[PDB]
């Protein structure tokens, strides 16, 4: 459920909580190149009307 | 025989009328070029010299035969004549031949009428200010010609066009030399006809003496005058002595120079490319890639035809030496993908970790192997296929077994599990740690360093790159 | 190329191979059989002795060409094979560690063969790395323990004074 | 004259190359003036 | 271009990669799916 | 009608394929091929198919009493154009024109398309022939003109709203994205489900639903898998008719490894059939693996692979050899421990994973503007 | 990454502009 | 007539080379 974070053991019994929360940073590059994408295919076409 | 008969005259006149204008628009405006800019060079005919030459290599090329406008040899090749005044009487006799053609049928004359035909701009006396032209006037004839292949008694012909060339190259050292201007459109000419110099010779016998020739060509153009035409001398080296050993390999340090500026566009990447595989024999992979990374994508746009797709064959051989490989099938392309099937079982059989896998398609493919004389990579490779195999082991597994890893990789015996890695760990290939008393291999993962180091090292790159690109858009920019 | 064969046209390559082999050169190890790549295969077992050797040296070998170098036509290749040998033993104490953890004492005699030979006092000498009872150990540790500090911070400065360079070139 | 009328020709082609070096720093300098007039623009 | 030396002689291809993978092993696989059942 | 034409679509997929298939796959073929007078979409699978003996006579006097149709609608329009109006005469033609044009070939429709988009002053008629654009999309699987009119057929449908039509395209961008390998932008834009219900150019609503909760489980995250099936009304009658397809579902959320291999077992037999599934279903067959390994390693973080053959009955180099795979791939890194048969876990991937996506997108970016750059000029 | 996504945009608009400026508007005087 | 114009061709070498000094300048002081 992603409400809790953490891991268990079945042997030990032992359940151990372990967080890094943040994903921010990522986010900011990802969402990025994404766009970037129909950025590139957006210049093919002038690219391909100066030529031809 | 009506129907057929009447086909006949269409054809003939399509040529009599384009052909004819064609060398005198681009050769008669380039001798207005010739006297004066000459800036340059440009002489931008001398480009479209180069599309007209390739617009005749299509259709319709010279001749044939064909029982019609096989006259239009002798007619180009007479009548200088002589000076510019003069030339314009000529002009008009060009066009008294047409009414001719149209009146009775047309005359051909060829073979053994070609040597005095030849000897005709020298029996003329003469053009007598462009060289260049006279060269194009009897190459035009004759480059196409080389297409016929007869073998017989026109190829001594062809010798005694090397001839008749060698004496428009002494009038070119000799003449000029001072803002020639006629060797930088001349040196595209010297490129080809030296090109076509070695396709007549690999149809009989390899040049030997033709290489003393062409040396005597390509040291003397450094330093009095070289434009373009080195660049095509060092490429016409290379084309041979790749397929003839030997020591050519470090022969390129000691020419170099570069040589800049690269010329022509692609027509330097190619170089890239021979120099790729010659770079590839010292085994280092790093200059290689580069290399034959950058011939690709420095040749647009094609057709035509398969030696762009061959290029693309031997590209990826250094990236499958290295053990870091893309799909290939993202360049397969219609006419390529049915010539290199066994080539693309090999790299499947490559990048799996089974070496018994690899050695089949060696056994079974190696017939094609041959002819593309790719079999010092085979030896070499093997190395790479058991990296990739223990690279994927060790990452894979956390603790792994020297005895039962042997039976998985077919590495038979236990004694070579200790070499793998030892090996492996000199070239840094695993950090695990390795313990013998049964004995034991453990891993270890180790991590955080990364992207400290990694990341600066492409962003210089990446970012020197950039600003590349910004100077490479100013310059183009500050034209207007 | 018309000329009488030569009986000893196989081997008189693979002496100067072999000792090139000796000499370690790479670049003109493949740049030699550029000559007849397909024939050097099929034929001449002289020359596919170094390339099987070739083959090991990416394996390596030490053992696999410990038993091929028992039995050799050869011929001549007995004052090469000598320092094929030296230049092997060395390559053992270099390449075992590091980095192995440790080393049973008759484990590492079984490499060195002989019976209780000075080369291992001598290289009880030069490795220099330990000797231990019935035993062996890579201490002390693994080795010299990399880490590196503060001393890898010095070029990352100064790796970013040129990069900000470049940033100022453009500008 | 060997000196000469093919020594004048290395001779000369120091007025070639001069004149070619300095078609390249002339047109480096045209589309530089390019910018003065632009910014006295 | 033609001239010189050429005379002389998201998408599907990423993923197409990892079906390279599968075409030489474990094919795709079902009947071995299920023939592994009774086995053991 | 359009379905008439798409299960032939399907029919021709059906026959392409499998060579092992020469009875029921010609015969509905025929079937649909002697009524509506289906005339050049026959003849590239005659090629393929059986040439017979005879066709000729028997379908040209339907392909000539197909162009007494064809003309006498030609032969209508002059006098029909001698009269004047709004759209009338010009509407009057492009609709059987286009009928006609499903006859054969893509003529009559390019043609007709372009003709009747300069007549209809309202997206009505517009998006219609859109749709006639999509449905040949499917037939000669060619994507290049349905990314075009569909995109331009968007701004003229929100200037604006829409209901029927805007809930129809919600499911075309589906068929386009499941056609190509989306998972994400699939099941999202099959948010509306039940809202479409049956149509012609939706095919059938029954295999709608299949196709619908055959995305969700893979781009739809667990919470998020039974927040769609148990917290949806509508979508949840529908599993309950088919049996079937409904034990995957509560199968995967029940985590037993036993049924998974026979459950994914009849998934697969269909995934074959069913066409534009032939690229993208090898690479399905994993997805449900390591979807499964995910909850299944997320339990505890010490595990053994003999008690994983106690779940799939019975893996013991089996999976040995597959998460070895698995984990090559960068595929839900976990350490396992060979020849001690013990698994480790870990994987805290937020570290190195959170940045390693932008490494691997970032060099495929950069090197296509590379080539970009080098292009101008020459 | 920044950096280099707007490098691109600025030769974009340099480069597509300028090549059609010089051109397109040399061949209608010459 | 050859040593003449030999002499008289690195003059607008000079010139031209003092007028990279020039343009380079005043672009500097004109940005100001």
């Amino acid at each position: 459920d992603k409400k809790f974070h953490g891991i268990l053991d079945q042997g030990e019994g032992v359940l151990i909580i372990f967080d890094e929360p943040p994903v921010d940073k990522t986010y900011e590059a990802a969402l990025e190149t994404i766009q970037n994408m129909s950025k590139v295919v957006d210049s093919l076409y002038n690219k391909a009307k100066k030529l031809t | 025989p009506p129907g057929g008969g009447e086909q006949e005259p269409p054809p003939p006149p399509a040529p009599q009328d384009v052909e004819m204008k064609e060398e005198a628009a681009t050769g008669g405006g380039s001798t207005g070029e010739a006297d004066g800019k000459t800036a340059a060079a440009a002489a931008e005919h001398s480009q479209r010299e180069l599309d007209t030459v390739t617009l005749e290599d299509i259709k319709e090329h010279v001749k044939q035969l064909e029982k019609a406008v096989s006259g239009k040899e002798p007619r180009f090749v007479l009548r200088a004549l002589r000076m510019l005044p003069s030339t314009s009487r000529r002009l008009n006799h060009y066009v008294l031949y047409k009414a001719v053609q149209g009146f009775f049928t047309s005359n051909n004359a060829t073979r053994d009428f070609l040597l005095p035909f030849l000897e005709e701009p020298m029996d003329t006396e003469a053009d007598l200010q462009f060289r260049p032209r006279t060269g194009k006037a009897a190459s035009t004839p004759l480059l196409p010609e080389v297409e016929a292949y007869l073998q017989l008694l026109v190829v001594i012909f062809m010798m005694n066009s090397k001839r008749y060339k060698e004496a428009q190259k002494i009038s070119d050292d000799l003449m000029q030399k001072i803002s020639t201007q006629n060797r930088r459109a001349l040196d595209l000419v010297a490129a080809k006809c030296y090109y076509y110099h070695a396709r007549v010779y690999e149809f009989l016998d390899k040049l030997d003496v033709v290489r003393s020739f062409l040396h005597a060509r390509l040291r003397t153009a450094t330093l009095r005058h070289d434009a373009d035409g080195q660049a095509t001398l060092l490429n016409l080296l290379l084309r041979n002595y790749l397929h003839y050993s030997l020591y050519d390999q470090a022969e390129k340090l000691v020419s170099k120079s570069v040589f800049p500026e690269q010329a022509n566009n692609n027509e330097w990447a190619r170089y890239l490319y021979y120099t790729g595989r010659i770079k590839a024999i010292q085994l280092e992979y790093s200059e290689a890639r580069r290399t034959m990374t950058n011939a690709l994508r420095k040749a647009p746009q094609h057709t035509a035809v398969g030696f762009k797709q061959t290029v693309h064959k031997l590209l990826i051989v250094v990236e499958l030496l290295l053990g870091e490989i893309p799909d290939r099938l993202q360049f397969r392309q219609p006419s390529l993908k049915r010539s290199l099937m066994p080539y693309f079982l090999l790299t499947q059989a490559v990048r799996t970790g089974n070496l018994a896998k690899f050695n089949q398609v060696l056994d079974q493919f190696g017939e094609k192997f041959q002819a593309d004389g790719t079999y010092t990579l085979i030896i070499r490779l093997r190395h790479n296929v058991i990296k990739t195999g223990v690279r994927m082991i060790s990452l894979s597994y956390s603790r792994i077994s020297l005895a039962d890893i042997a039976q998985k990789l077919q590495l038979d015996s236990p004694e070579d599990a200790e070499f793998i890695v030892a090996k492996a760990i000199r070239d840094g290939v695993i950090e695990a740690s390795i313990n013998h008393e049964k004995g034991y291999v453990q891993s270890k993962e180790m991590i955080d360093i990364y992207s400290t180091r990694e990341p600066q090292l492409a962003f210089h790159q990446r970012i020197s790159f950039c600003l590349d690109i910004h100077n490479m858009s100013v310059k183009a920019m500050r034209f207007p | 190329e018309q000329l009488p064969e030569s009986a000893y046209m196989h081997q008189l390559l693979g002496l100067n191979l072999l000792f090139l082999l000796s000499q370690n050169r790479v670049a003109e190890f493949h740049t030699e059989l550029e000559r007849l790549p397909a024939k050097d295969i099929q034929t001449n077992v002289y020359i596919k002795h170094p390339v099987s050797l070739e083959q090991y040296l990416m394996e390596g070998s030490y053992n696999k060409v410990f038993l091929a170098k028992g039995n050799i036509p050869a011929e001549s290749y007995t004052f090469f094979i000598d320092i094929l040998l030296d230049t092997i033993r060395d390559e053992i104490a270099g390449c075992i560690e590091k980095a192995y953890e440790k080393i049973l004492f008759t484990e590492a005699t079984r490499i060195l063969f002989f019976n209780t030979p000075k080369k291992m006092t001598d290289y009880a000498k030069k490795r220099g790395w330990v000797l231990g009872p019935n035993n062996y150990y890579s201490f002390a540790s693994q080795q010299q323990k990399p880490e590196d500090t503060t001393i890898p911070s010095t070029e990352l400065a100064k790796q970013v004074i040129e990069y900000a360079r470049q940033l100022e070139m453009i500008v | 004259l060997e000196e000469g009328k093919a020594g004048s020709g290395l001779r000369q082609y120091y007025l070639s190359k001069i004149e070619e070096l300095q078609l390249i720093v002339n047109d480096k300098s045209q589309n530089l003036r390019r910018l003065q007039a632009q910014r006295n623009e | 271009m033609s001239e010189k030396k050429q005379p002389v002689d998201e998408d599907n291809w990423d993923d197409d990669n990892v079906e390279d993978d599968f075409s030489n092993q474990l094919r795709a696989e079902l009947e071995k799916h299920g023939y592994k059942m009774e086995t053991s | 009608p359009k379905n008439p034409d798409l299960r032939i679509a399907q029919l021709r997929f059906l026959l392409s394929l499998p060579e092992h298939r020469g009875d029921a796959a010609v015969r509905d073929e025929l079937m649909a091929a002697v009524r509506d007078n289906n005339m050049a979409p026959y003849y590239e699978a005659l090629c393929k198919s059986l040439d017979w003996q005879i066709d000729v006579d028997l379908l040209n006097k339907m392909k000539k009493a197909n162009e007494d149709e064809l003309k006498r609608l030609d032969e209508e329009l002059e006098d029909a154009e001698k009269n004047l109006g709004e759209s009338e005469i010009r509407d009057a033609m492009m609709a059987k024109a286009e009928y006609l044009c499903r006859i054969g070939d893509k003529e009559g429709a390019l043609t007709a398309f372009r003709k009747t988009y300069d007549k209809t002053v309202a997206l009505g008629h517009r998006l219609d022939i859109v749709f006639y654009l999509l449905r040949i999309g499917l037939f000669y699987m060619d994507n290049d003109l349905i990314t075009r009119n569909t995109e331009k057929a968007k701004s003229l449908i929100e200037e604006g709203g829409d209901w029927d039509r805007r809930n129809r395209l919600k499911v075309y961008q589906g068929l386009y994205c499941v056609a190509i390998r989306d998972f994400k932008q699939a099941a999202e834009l099959f948010l509306d489900t039940v809202s479409t219900f049956t149509s012609y150019e939706l095919m059938d609503y029954k295999t709608f639903v299949t196709y619908t909760v055959y995305v969700s489980m893979i781009a739809l995250e667990r919470p998020d898998l039974r927040e769609k099936v148990i917290k949806g009304a509508e979508i949840l009658e529908v599993l309950h008719s088919l049996p079937a397809v409904r034990q995957y579902l509560f199968s995967l959320y029940e985590c037993r490894y036993s049924v998974f291999f026979q459950s994914l077992a009849v998934v697969e037999q269909e995934m074959k059939k069913d066409w534009l599934f032939a690229p993208h279903y090898r690479y399905y067959v994993r997805e449900m693996r390591i979807h499964a390994y995910s909850q299944l390693l997320e339990s505890y973080r010490s595990l053994t692979l003999g008690y994983m053959a106690e779940a799939f009955g019975v893996g013991v180099e089996f999976i040995d050899q597959e998460l070895s795979r698995f984990i090559a791939a960068g595929r839900l890194h976990c350490k396992i421990d060979k020849v001690n048969e013990i698994v480790e876990t870990n994987r805290p991937d937020s570290k190195n994973w959170q940045y390693q996506e932008t490494i691997k997108k970032g060099d495929l970016l950069l090197n296509r503007v590379q080539k970009l750059s080098r292009v101008i000029n020459m | 990454y920044l950096a280099s996504l707007i490098r691109s945009v600025v030769a974009l608009h340099n480069l597509i502009n300028n090549k059609i400026a010089n051109r397109d508007a040399e061949k209608k005087e010459g | 007539d050859l040593y003449s114009r030999y002499k008289k061709l690195q003059q607008e070498l000079e010139f031209l080379e003092v007028q990279e000094e020039y343009i380079k300048d005043e672009q500097k002081n004109l940005k100001k």
